[PDB]
């Protein structure tokens, strides 16, 4: 076939990794969910003959009472799917500013293609609600399930103080991580945030590390 | 412990020897990045669902190869075809009136030849590439085709026009052999496929050397060889670290950057311990970025300005 | 002795006849033009392939040879000193030269050294020492034998000075 | 309704072009029209694919290499499978197919790459599988000072050690 | 290699190992023990063939047991006759204890 | 694709069209000079080229020393001396061809086996 086939299936699996990227990043979505089968999703997902409708696909999601009994503080996330192939000032406009009236913290968007800067300039905009902004050629495949890539997992603020307060280090001696790194963006941690590592060592088998977002 | 590892690496690159780059301009390379390539190659490891089938390695293969027009012109020719709708060539008359069952163009006729071998090497039948030039336009040129069962396979076009003619021409078919892509993600080149094997666990509970069949490359690319299909895109990898770096966070970084090190190291006069090496590969990689042992990388630290 | 030197000699005769086997093939036009290579690089390997398998099998044979009397068997199977090519290359065959991986390119025009006649590639026009350091070696080898020496020692002289700057 | 009917005419003046001139008119335009509908049970004129197939089954009746075809598809070739073939790489005409498979098998050949196999003795035993296996090299790489290097590597488990 | 049953049948021990050995055939605490260090056995099994996805066993380790063992054989004068007076208890007992007993990290919090 | 110069001044005839009548009016440029050409074709490219093996083939090949010399007969005159050398055009994808060329009937052949 022609480039409807690849459409389809390239959106069906950034589906597939936003549904992941939202479950570990600690909101409940139901196991099954995630390998939803490709002929279900466009059966779900056609319009007339072979055209997927993404305006309507994206979805709410809720913090799971795990997520919420460590962490007090996440507000229902939102996720968004554009059809302009660029994107629009005012599309993007009323994409905030319905963030804004729903009460959200958390604003998933995503783009075909480039974003122009006016309708990027105000994405910093509403404190302390956080835009984040995502490609399907980013998200067409999971970079975690990659091997060589170890667990990450995020700390609480609690649990961050007393680490330092055992290995007596001062904030600064940990080694870093950038906020442009791509498993940074993948859970979408911000500026002081620490991750603690596992992988996969040689010589004791499992072994723990720490990283700072700065 | 720094100096220790930093001696029980150095003393032996010493006696360390000197296709593939490896040894001392190798370790320098890997050691002093420095982002060139030189053997930027990235093995790519099948889909488990594909294990031996040779057409469906070779199919990826035809997927994942960049290929234009050098790729697949015989012969380029230049004619004065005066008749808009006949032809002065004797063979190309059955092609006018399969196109013939809108007027306003030169009489400049353009005229390809390509070959079967490498049409059908790729699984490009000629057809959609003369739509797909057909479309890369669609607004100034005429494209007009052969079938692709015929001896001879040729394109006909014509400019169409709303003098000089002759070196337009020229420049318009010099970008036509350049410009087009045909199939396959760019900066790929000719991609060859090994049949390796793996220690895979037995059904039984023991150790098999199962063979497989892997593609190989000469070219780097990671942001679309891991989205085309029939591929496993978790085990794929590359040699040029910096893009693993990129692509995938600063720990896989890491691994592969010690997976090197330890590769171009134990070529000869393996071993040294584990813990020197991955002390070296820690003391790199601790800052959220790579950090090249220059006289400018680790020295433009917030570090003792006697040191 | 005796015997196992002339079973040393036909065996590389029987190496060269495969050779001069492969390069009528080879002139003939006929070959496999063996995947992923080129036709001169699959001529080559093929060659090169078949002269190290006889230094090989000559070096073994001179070693199952030799008594256990001998002193340099007692020192190289007593550990510290000497090797398995150390005694091939003294007693049986040196092998073909080297010039980083190819043999011994024709500097000269069509030919490797104005003793031959134009476009050879039989080994001992090209390069192969077949002849043994007790026997000596014939003034084109002798030649040959100087080239691969001089590579050792200006790969030595750069990469130690590399090495240095870098373990600092 | 345009194209139903040039599709008809190009049918008919095909067939009517034929060294077997049909008497049976009527039957053999009774084939174009069924042609017609069984290739229309495609798209009927809604995908450029009916115009390519349509393309590819006019180029393959007119070619000659080959004409044979023109017979054969007058006296048989049930044209509701010639709708649901594709296989034009499988006619008109033979020769040309065998060309084509062994054109494939030449490529496929041509794909996989360098395999140098690594010429072997059986001395020395395996470093960690312990097997008489085992394949070498020579070189010299430190100073001239010493003998070569005597670079090692198993092939029981694809093993690398050295001696000495 | 592993695997001991003592009240099935195939996988039983030969009692003239151990002198309290007849006895205790049937034993359902020794089996309870038996089975849950089986099962800590195999776990440990998965757990490398995880980690170490081609499987070589051999490995850069600290301190060799191997050498440990046979010289305790060559001092003790080990025999082919006297069963041993080990006992089972006694043996996964003293197995955790040194478990524990190895330090590297000293501390008192949780992390560490 | 070869060139065709200007009878009354040697300069290369350029293709210009007739604009009615639809020829290949190969003008010359210096002067006036228009010449009617034969053939559409005007340009041509060779994208693949592979020509050359028997290069520099002088009458008196058998003059040089350094060529060797073999017992095949030439298929002319079948006299026994003949000289072969390799294909001429070096590059790294050509073949072992000999080409073998006898003195007496100054004539060459190859020894292809296709
Ligand atoms: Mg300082
Ligand atoms: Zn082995
Ligand atoms: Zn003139
Ligand atoms: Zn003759």
């Amino acid at each position: 076939d022609q480039e409807n086939e690849r459409n389809i299936s390239r959106l069906w699996r950034a589906f597939r990794t936003v549904k992941e990227m939202v479950k570990d990043r600690g909101y409940f979505i139901t196991q099954e969910e995630v390998e939803l089968p490709l002929e279900d999703f466009k059966a779900k997902y056609c319009d007339s003959m072979g055209r997927p409708q993404r305006k309507m696909m994206s979805f709410q999601a809720n913090p799971t009472e795990e997520s919420i009994s460590k962490f007090p503080d996440m507000g229902s996330l939102w996720v968004e799917f554009c059809d302009e192939p660029s994107v629009g000032v005012k599309t993007m406009k009323t994409f905030v500013i319905h963030i804004q009236e729903k009460n959200f913290q958390t604003g998933i968007f995503v783009y075909q293609n480039n974003i122009t800067p006016s309708a990027m300039k105000l994405v910093p905009s509403i404190p302390p609600a956080t835009i984040e902004t995502f490609n399907e050629a980013a998200l067409v495949v999971n970079i975690t399930h990659h091997e060589l890539v170890p667990k990450h997992i995020r700390l609480s603020s609690d649990e961050k103080r007393e680490l330092l307060k055992r290995y007596r280090l001062k904030e600064s001696q940990l080694p870093r991580i950038q906020r442009a790194d791509p498993v940074a963006l993948y859970l979408g941690l911000k500026r002081g945030e620490v991750v603690k590592i596992i992988r996969k060592s040689e010589t004791s088998g499992r072994y723990a590390s720490y990283r700072i977002c700065m | 412990v720094g100096v220790l590892a930093a001696q029980s690496i150095g003393e032996p690159a010493t006696q360390m020897t000197l296709k593939v780059t490896s040894g001392v301009p190798r370790l320098k390379e890997i050691l002093n990045v420095a982002k060139n390539m030189k053997t930027p190659s990235l093995t790519v490891y099948l889909e488990p669902g594909h294990a031996a089938d040779q057409e469906q390695a070779k199919l990826i293969r035809s997927a994942i190869e960049h290929t234009t027009l050098k790729s697949v012109t015989i012969a380029s020719e230049i004619y004065y075809d005066p008749d808009p709708r006949s032809t002065v060539i004797p063979e190309d008359e059955e092609i006018i009136q399969l196109h013939f069952s809108f007027d306003q163009q030169s009489p400049w006729l353009l005229r390809l030849e390509l070959d079967r071998a490498a049409m059908n090497d790729k699984d490009l039948t000629m057809g959609q590439v003369g739509e797909r030039i057909k479309q890369t336009f669609k607004n100034d040129l005429f494209v007009i085709w052969s079938e692709d069962n015929d001896e001879k396979l040729i394109i006909r076009c014509r400019v169409v026009r709303p003098a000089e003619e002759d070196h337009m021409l020229k420049k318009i078919e010099n970008t036509m052999l350049e410009n087009i892509t045909l199939r396959g993600v760019e900066n790929i080149e000719r991609v060859v496929m090994m049949k390796y094997d793996r220690k895979v666990p037995s059904p039984t509970g023991e150790y098999v050397k199962e063979p497989e069949w892997v593609l190989e490359t000469d070219g780097v690319n990671l942001s679309e060889v891991m989205t085309v299909p029939g591929i496993d895109p978790t085990r794929i990898y590359t040699n040029s670290f910096i893009d693993i770096m990129e692509v995938l966070g600063i720990e896989a970084g890491r691994a592969a950057l010690y997976k090197e090190v330890y590769n171009v190291i134990a070529s000869d006069g393996s071993y040294v311990n584990y813990r020197h090496m991955a002390l070296l590969v820690d003391v790199m990689t601790t800052q959220g970025g790579l950090t090249s042992v220059t006289r400018h990388g680790f020295n433009r630290s917030n570090t003792g300005a006697l040191m | 002795d005796g015997p196992t030197m002339r079973e040393i000699t036909e065996t590389i005769a029987e190496a060269k006849k495969k050779v001069l086997d492969v390069t009528k093939e080879a002139q003939a036009n006929l070959l496999t033009a063996k995947h992923g290579m080129t036709l001169r690089e699959s001529f080559e390997d093929n060659v090169v392939r078949f002269l190290n398998e006889a230094r090989d099998k000559a070096g073994r044979l001179a070693e199952v040879n030799l008594k256990d009397l001998n002193n340099v068997k007692q020192m190289v199977m007593a550990g510290s000193k000497g090797s398995f090519i150390n005694i091939a290359q003294m007693s049986a065959c040196v092998g073909q030269q080297s010039v980083e991986g190819k043999r011994i390119a024709f500097g000269f025009v069509d030919r490797t050294l104005p003793h031959f006649s134009k476009d050879d590639y039989s080994p001992e026009s090209k390069g192969f020492v077949e002849n043994s350091y007790l026997r000596g070696l014939t003034p084109q080898e002798f030649f040959f034998h100087a080239m691969g020496g001089r590579e050792g020692l200006i790969d030595t002289a750069v990469k130690t000075a590399e090495t240095g700057y870098i373990q600092r | 309704h345009k194209l139903r009917d040039q599709v008809l005419k190009a049918l008919y003046d095909v067939l009517a072009k034929e060294s077997e001139h049909p008497p049976q008119s009527i039957l053999h335009t009774a084939k174009a029209i069924e042609s017609e509908m069984n290739k229309v049970n495609n798209c009927d004129t809604n995908e450029a694919a009916y115009k390519a197939r349509y393309r590819i089954i006019y180029s393959n009746v007119i070619s000659k290499n080959n004409p044979d075809l023109k017979h054969k598809i007058a006296n048989g070739d049930i044209t509701p499978e010639f709708l649901a073939t594709c296989d034009a790489k499988d006619l008109a005409p033979a020769p040309l197919k065998q060309k084509i498979e062994e054109i494939a098998k030449q490529n496929l050949y041509n794909a996989q790459g360098a395999t140098i196999e690594r010429s072997v003795t059986d001395r020395f035993t395996c470093g960690k599988c312990k097997e008489k296996k085992v394949s070498y090299y020579q070189l010299q790489t430190r100073s001239a000072d010493e003998p070569l290097t005597t670079f090692c590597t198993c092939e029981a488990c694809g093993n690398r050690w050295k001696f000495s | 290699r592993y695997r001991v049953d003592l009240l099935n049948t195939d996988h039983t021990l030969d009692p003239s190992l151990l002198e309290s050995g007849s006895e205790i055939l049937g034993d359902l605490k020794l089996q309870v023990l038996l089975d849950e260090e089986y099962k800590q056995l195999v776990k440990d099994r998965k757990f490398l063939r995880e980690v170490f996805v081609d499987g070589e066993a051999n490995w850069p380790l600290p301190v060799n047991i191997r050498r440990i063992i046979q010289n305790a054989q060559q001092t003790f004068h080990i025999d082919h006759t006297k069963p041993s007076d080990l006992t089972i208890k006694d043996i996964v007992l003293g197995v955790k204890d040194l478990q524990e007993n190895l330090l590297v990290l000293r501390g008192k919090n949780e992390i560490i | 694709t070869t060139f065709r110069f200007c009878r009354d001044c040697n300069n290369m005839l350029y293709p210009r069209e007739d604009k009615e009548n639809n020829r290949l009016l190969f003008e010359c440029r210096t002067c006036s000079y228009v010449e009617e050409a034969g053939s559409p074709l005007v340009y041509r490219h060779e994208l693949i080229t592979n020509i050359g093996e028997t290069a520099g083939v002088v009458q008196d090949i058998g003059s040089d020393p350094t060529l060797p010399r073999s017992d095949r007969e030439c298929p002319k005159c079948h006299s026994r001396e003949n000289v072969f050398f390799q294909s001429q055009q070096r590059r790294k994808d050509t073949s072992m061809v000999l080409f073998f060329v006898c003195l007496s009937c100054s004539h060459i052949f190859t020894s292809d086996q296709k």
